[PDB]
């Protein structure tokens, strides 16, 4: 049953993956409201379809930008992964389109805000709010890595909180299709797994090191491996001496260990049972893994909803005008958008 | 406390990741 859930999912994404969608909007079909976000080419808006009055997610990214930082393949990497991939924990792509000066990508819109306000404000979740969300993020990466996607960016950054509560993955921008192995330092300081970090080569595995870093970050308040500069960061990561609050369960610390673990050979999620070396952990006791899936858990934490079109959950930022060029920039390094 | 050290630290804000 779970074998056969995830070979009609991969019959699926590989139909898009080798025929992608490509130019199912225009902006003017758009009205921008506010920033929600940012990053390195441009920003994420609030934006509102106009024909149907529906709110969405709109990403507009910057071509040139993309260009001069060495990042196309970054970039269609993100687009064609986020138009094939369905999983009810994924942000869903519902548009997209390019223009001149711009790529867009149109999302829905996930009004509860970024886990990371909720916990920063909050300072840390108990166990079993934590254990929650892990479960969520298990059952994504064994739908993604059952795809052969590498995520490379789990944080709670990039963990969007949705109207019943439950997780809605964000920022494909670092994932990557792969079998076998690659080499690209990348991802955030805090989250890297050892191997990445020693340019060793590395796979699919990062990501449950990734994980091991997430859930103990909502379960402490603060990272496993943290300092003011991220070449301390590193260091302690290599060193691999992970402290424990005392609050934290004999099983999570038990979990962690596997996870934040250097040895590939005893790394949880890589092994011969796979995730069920996860799923089936004392920690995870409690879990309905079928329940996660299907929504029908009480979610823990469900964030104020102050009707469509209300950004109250996220932070502010500076808005800056759209400005669309009248010649074609970068056309052919960005055909395939 | 390694919670006031986080709390005081300059990586209590989104993180970038690297590329
Ligand atoms: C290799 O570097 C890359 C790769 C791909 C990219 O798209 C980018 C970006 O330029 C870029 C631009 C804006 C953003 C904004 C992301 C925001 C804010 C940062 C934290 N993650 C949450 C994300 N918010 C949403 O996506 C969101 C979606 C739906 N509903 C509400 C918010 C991310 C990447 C990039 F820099």
């Amino acid at each position: 049953s779970v074998k056969e859930f995830l070979a009609k999912a991969k019959e699926d994404f590989l139909k898009k993956w080798e025929n992608p969608a490509q130019n199912t909007a225009h902006l003017d079909q758009f009205e921008r409201i506010k920033t929600l976000g940012t990053g390195s080419f441009g920003r994420v808006m609030l934006v509102k379809h106009m024909e149907t009055g529906n709110h969405y997610a709109m990403k507009i990214l910057d071509k040139q930008k993309v260009v001069k930082l060495k990042q196309i393949e970054h970039t269609l990497n993100e687009k064609r992964i986020l138009q094939a991939v369905n999983f009810p924990f994924l942000v869903k792509l519902e548009f997209s389109f390019k223009d001149n000066s711009n790529l867009y990508m149109v999302m829905e819109y996930v009004p509860g805000g970024e886990m990371f306000s909720h916990l920063r404000r909050i300072g840390r979740f108990s166990e079993p709010h934590a254990r929650f969300y892990a479960a969520q993020i298990v059952l994504t990466f064994e739908y993604l890595h059952s795809l052969d996607l590498i995520y490379r960016d789990l944080k709670p950054e990039n963990l969007l909180i949705d109207q019943q509560g439950y997780i809605q993955v964000t920022d494909f921008g670092f994932a990557k299709r792969v079998k076998g192995r690659t080499w690209t330092l990348c991802g955030t300081p805090e989250y890297l797994a050892p191997e990445i970090i020693l340019s060793k080569g590395y796979n699919k595995a990062v990501d449950w090191w990734a994980l091991g870093v997430l859930i103990y970050e909502m379960a402490a308040g603060y990272p496993p491996f943290f300092a003011d500069q991220p070449i301390q960061i590193y260091e302690k990561i290599v060193s691999g001496k992970v402290r424990f609050p005392s609050h934290f369960s004999s099983d999570l610390k038990d979990l962690l260990r596997n996870l934040l673990q250097v040895d590939l050979t005893k790394r949880f999620g890589n092994l011969k049972n796979g995730v069920n070396d996860i799923k089936n952990h004392k920690w995870f006791a409690t879990t309905d893994w079928i329940a996660i899936y299907q929504r029908k858990v009480e979610a823990p934490f469900i964030p104020k909803f102050k009707g469509p079109g209300d950004t109250s959950n996220f932070d502010d930022y500076e808005e800056e005008e759209i400005r669309v060029s009248i010649n074609e920039k970068c056309g052919k390094e960005f055909s395939e958008f | 406390t390694t919670y006031a050290d986080f709390i005081a630290s300059g990586r209590t804000g989104r993180r970038n990741a690297i590329h």
